[PDB]
């Protein structure tokens, strides 16, 4: 529980496992790249609506 | 001689899932021709999954692939025996254009592994005879009830595994033999008409391990006999 | 404003013009929703069809339907991509006028995967499709036609 | 029972496409036979579901299997279950029989080939049509073929070979692939070798190396008869890419 | 590595800076915000 | 400050809070999900 800001810096390839994955976030998600911002699934991808 | 359109349904429980059903009404116009028989099966219609028209991209898949058999011309013998089918080579050629057709319109591996996986299973007419018992229709309608019978469910407790039934003398009823009674168990009851002609039947199986259990109907509907 | 969204290469009809047509954006190049296909957003407009066969604004005097769509109604307004368009897109073709352009299909095609060879009712395989190995449905296909004669 | 003369009771291990036989002990009764092989990658047997027994003539004792165990299935365990009824699935035993499949007159499993291939659908016994120039933005297929290693694990590492001759460990996978019929096809993202060669320095020569867990089998190191070429000044149009999971739809809910 | 589940939360603001960035879900993802969800990508953006 | 690989595994659901979540990556970002991904943005998503 970070009362402060957190800040993750990685020099090389960062890669995440996980089961579930829920980035709730109050505010504005950025995610920036410079290549392909491959978002797959193996059921479809929806929207708020 | 005979012609009409049957009713087939297949009630498949697992054991902790609700039942699947598959139904379908086939349209087969049985013709004479010695002990020559062509049934011709002549179409396959109203194919229902749950009581509802399918929807998977794969099962729409499979039945477009297998859509190429029908109209077939099995040569039944005289009670259901399937000497062989001499509409072989046509449809052979058809499903050769179909998989041509799908694999140039969406070239996907799964496809192409499916049709090479089927190849196998229609390289040779032997083959695509013994390969055509898995239709529950086929299986259950050329088939001689003579009080000692043996089915096959194909996916009886899980996909991909089949299950051997051998049924007793016991309007044509037969019971599930008695070897390992605590396992296997069920019921085939069949009804013909004035003259063979099968007319309904409905046979129940259960494997005990709860209790995988396969139901299968035929039923006639709008049956002509000239 | 609605169930999907509109890529490249989409079913197209215009009740003016004699046959469909199939959907080219230009604009965008770098949104992609399935697999390659670019959507298409509120800003491919002009002629974005390579058309839909002869117009019929005058049915005494007609002529090529080179469509000229200067207004997409019915975009997705919760992605500022211009918006994505959707099945109940419609466009204008400044020939017909509004509504005169309509979305047979979105453009997008599911390809399967071995998931969705995992979902299919293989218990009613053998009904389904007779000449088919259920292995075919699992997440590896192993072909192995292995027989036993009795001679 | 195994028969080719006439082999003892037991478990056996017979050379793959030969002639041979099943018999039985206790008029011809109904024989109902079953087939089961081990799942390459879970490594539990598995009912062979295209499994046929030709009817010849009436029944006899005797099982021909003349057209022979597959060699693509050399190292798997074929197992054969009869009896009068539904046959087993293997311990209460009495009417079983366990085949152990090797090559056919091959002296040690071994990688036969690897191969960088065009076409991502891959099958045992032919020569896969391979290629020679590839761009950062196609996925590579790489085409291995073994011969007698049924369902083996095997790592995979990309090497890149420079104007001096000197190949250089580039990627590696994160996990092992597995031989599943003595061939398989990994899908390799060729943006990530890229990326690296590019960190690490015309063409780029990216070769393979295939190493089995088993220590007794070689590696199979590729070489100028099978070299991938990636371009540095190029790209696909769209782009030879992987369709396993394929590309569902991009939906409203 | 994390055996049972994760559960990071951050009072303030996260800044997470890599280079080769891929996450990996073996179920589902749920990407939830509150403002919006910026997607710049200077090459190219695909979402299936 | 990792000045290597970060990588991250778990086996269950993994749950992430933040007030403005930023994630930046110099080469290629993947996300992989065997579900839906859901975007449930309550203003909208912003592509560029
Ligand atoms: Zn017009």
């Amino acid at each position: 529980s970070i009362a402060g800001n957190l800040s993750v810096t990685v020099d090389e390839n960062l890669m995440y496992d996980a089961q579930d994955m829920t980035l709730t976030a109050q505010g504005g998600m950025k995610l920036l790249a410079n290549a392909k911002i491959g978002l797959k699934s193996s059921e479809g991808v929806d929207i708020a609506q | 001689n005979l012609k009409g359109q049957y009713s087939i349904n297949v009630s498949t429980t697992f054991p902790g899932s609700q039942a699947s059903l598959y139904s379908a009404i086939i349209e087969v116009i049985a013709s004479y021709q010695d002990d020559y028989f062509i049934f011709e099966l002549r179409s396959r219609q109203e194919v229902k999954l749950n009581g509802n028209p399918p929807s998977q991209m794969v099962d729409l898949f499979m039945l477009r692939l297998s859509n190429t058999y029908y109209p077939m011309k099995l040569k039944v013998s005289t009670s259901g025996k399937i000497m062989e089918v001499i509409n072989f080579t046509d449809i052979k050629e058809r499903w050769e254009a179909e998989c041509a057709k799908i694999v140039e319109e969406i070239p996907c591996i799964a496809y192409e592994q499916y049709i090479e996986l089927s190849k196998s299973n229609m390289d040779t007419e032997n083959v695509f005879l013994q390969a055509l018992r898995k239709d529950s229709f086929i299986q259950f309608y050329f088939k001689e009830y003579l009080d000692d019978i043996d089915i096959v469910c194909y996916n009886f407790p899980r996909r991909g595994e089949s299950t051997f039934y051998d049924l007793a003398i016991d309007i044509k009823t037969f019971h599930v033999k008695e070897y390992n009674s605590k396992r296997y168990s069920g019921k085939l009851i069949c009804e013909y008409s004035e003259e063979n002609d099968i007319f309904s039947l409905i046979a129940e199986f259960y494997y005990n391990t709860g209790q995988c259990k396969k139901k299968v109907s035929i039923s006639v509907e709008n049956r002509s006999v000239q | 404003a609605g169930k999907e969204f509109v890529v490249d290469k989409a079913m197209c009809m215009c009740k003016y013009g004699a046959a469909p047509g199939k959907l080219m954006v230009t604009d965008n190049q770098f949104f992609r929703l399935n697999g390659t296909k670019l959507c298409a957003s509120t800003m491919t407009l002009g002629n974005v069809i390579y058309g839909f066969g002869i117009c019929k604004v005058n049915p005494m005097f007609p002529k090529p339907c080179v469509p000229a769509i200067t207004q997409w109604n019915g975009q997705f307004s919760k992605i500022t991509m211009g918006n994505p368009l959707t099945d109940k897109s419609k466009g204008t073709c400044s020939c017909g006028g509004p509504d005169c352009i309509e979305f047979m299909q979105t453009g997008q095609i599911p390809v399967p995967g071995s998931k969705q060879m995992q979902q299919a009712t293989g218990e009613h395989q053998g009904e389904l499709d007779a000449m088919g190995d259920p292995s075919a449905l699992t997440k590896h296909p192993v072909d192995t036609p292995t027989s036993l004669l009795l001679k | 029972k195994d028969s080719t003369k006439e082999v003892g009771c037991g478990s056996v291990q017979y050379e793959a496409n030969l002639k041979f036989a099943l018999r039985v002990k206790y008029k011809a009764p109904k024989l109902k036979c079953k087939g089961y092989c081990t799942n390459a990658v879970t490594g539990e047997y598995e009912e062979i579901s295209k499994f046929r027994v030709d009817e010849n003539g009436a029944y006899t004792d005797t099982f021909y299997c003349d057209d022979g165990l597959q060699e693509s299935h050399a190292g798997a365990d074929y197992v054969f279950s009869f009896g009068i009824n539904n046959p087993y699935g293997f311990m209460i035993v009495p009417s079983i029989q366990k085949i152990h499949l090797i090559g056919r007159n091959l002296k040690k499993p071994q990688i036969t080939s690897v191969i960088w291939s065009s076409k991502e659908m891959i099958k045992f016994g032919e020569d896969s049509p391979r290629r020679k120039s590839i761009n950062y933005n196609e996925d590579g297929f790489l085409h291995i073929h073994a011969r007698g290693m049924y369902g083996q694990k095997v790592r995979v590492e990309l090497f890149e070979k420079d104007s001096t001759g000197i190949k250089k460990l580039l990627l590696g996978l994160k996990d092992d692939v597995t031989i599943l019929d003595n061939v398989v096809c990994v899908p390799v993202e060729m943006s990530g070798v890229y990326a690296k060669a590019a960190k690490g320095r015309l063409s780029f020569e990216i070769l393979a190396k295939v190493t089995p867990l088993d220590t007794s089998i070689a590696a199979f190191e590729q070489d100028d008869k099978s070299l991938i070429e990636l371009q540095i000044y190029g790209k696909a149009d769209e782009a030879a890419k992987s369709t396993v999971n394929g590309t569902m739809k991009f939906m409203i809910a």
